[PDB]
């Protein structure tokens, strides 16, 4: 997280760390949605340009973490992937359209004070919350500068930008399945996700029922916290039908 | 610079 | 889930974190 802040313990109990078995390293962020499902970006598992194409047995999921590198005994829990599911219509070739994937843990993880799932939104939630100006929150253990690594989980609250501004910030064809967030150059404040953060959650707390809902997944960005650039996120709700069908098809 | 995790997870 | 989005260390015990008010103030 560029221009973020140190997370408080249990502030983001649904935060997941995609961890490479060998070499042991951070791959991306991810989120706990149920006791057997972790949500992340499809590009964390498959992105041919960067030569990325992981299989279940290549990854470990580390849940309950706060510290970046330290194995937090008695606090975190590490799970193995049973099956990975990537959106059948995810466009890695062109613009990372439908950048989302699900990972089914080999066995359910026990919730605790540091491990707890995030709610996925429904039509009405997305409707009332996903509006330009509204601040969501992004968290991660990735780069603190576009071009070090943090010691602890970082957090930054970023406002949702208008579709027009997003489109007018890049040459990439933006789709309805995406939204961008971040502060404008004149807005004073700044902040953004960065390498190591992708696949992670963009959550908002509903002022109606006080729950945290994941509206977005850190998808892509040009650099990290640049003037005039924005972070792009997978529109979680627009693809919930794919999430529902997958979970109530092979899920538990 | 990651800390070794329990071999049990491999 | 019927317990999703309710954090043990905060909501569950009616404690609010350092920056959440900044979110709700933008709605
Ligand atoms: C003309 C050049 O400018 C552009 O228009 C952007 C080009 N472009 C990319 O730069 C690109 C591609 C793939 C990417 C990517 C960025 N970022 C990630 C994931 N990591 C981060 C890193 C940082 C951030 C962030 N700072 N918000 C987010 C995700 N992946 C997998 C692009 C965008 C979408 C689809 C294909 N390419």
């Amino acid at each position: 997280i560029v221009e973020g802040s140190d997370a408080e313990i249990g502030m983001s109990p649904w935060q997941v760390m995609l961890f490479r078995k060998s070499p042991q390293e951070l791959l991306c962020g991810a989120s706990l949605i149920s006791d057997r499902w972790v949500l992340t970006a499809a590009h964390c598992l498959l992105y041919p340009p960067w030569d990325k194409n992981f299989t279940e047995n290549d990854l470990l999921v580390r849940i309950g973490k706060h510290s970046r590198t330290r194995y937090e005994r008695n606090i975190e829990k590490i799970s193995m992937l049973e099956k990975i599911y990537i959106h059948p219509r995810y466009n890695w070739r062109e613009n990372l359209d439908r950048d989302i994937a699900l990972m089914k843990l080999k066995k359910p993880v026990a919730f605790s004070d540091y491990i707890h799932p995030v709610c996925l939104p429904d039509r009405e939630t997305a409707a009332s919350l996903l509006q330009a100006g509204y601040k969501g929150r992004v968290t991660g253990w990735g780069n603190l500068k576009e071009t070090g690594q943090p010691s602890v989980l970082q957090v930054v609250n970023l406002p949702i930008v208008e579709r027009p501004v997003c489109k007018d910030s890049t040459r990439i064809r933006i789709t309805d399945n995406m939204f961008c967030a971040g502060y404008k150059p004149d807005e004073g404040k700044r902040g953004d996700a960065c390498e190591g953060d992708s696949g992670g959650p963009f959550v908002m707390k509903s002022p109606f029922n006080n729950r945290w809902y994941q509206m977005g997944i850190v998808s892509w960005g040009e650099g990290c916290d640049r003037d005039g650039k924005y972070g792009f996120y997978t529109h979680v709700f627009r693809l919930k039908k794919w999430i529902q069908k997958v979970i109530d098809q092979f899920g538990e | 610079d990651f800390e070794e995790i329990p071999e049990e997870y491999l | 889930e019927a317990d999703c989005g309710l954090r043990p260390l905060f909501e569950k015990k009616s404690l609010e974190d350092k920056t959440e008010r900044e979110l709700l103030e933008s709605y």
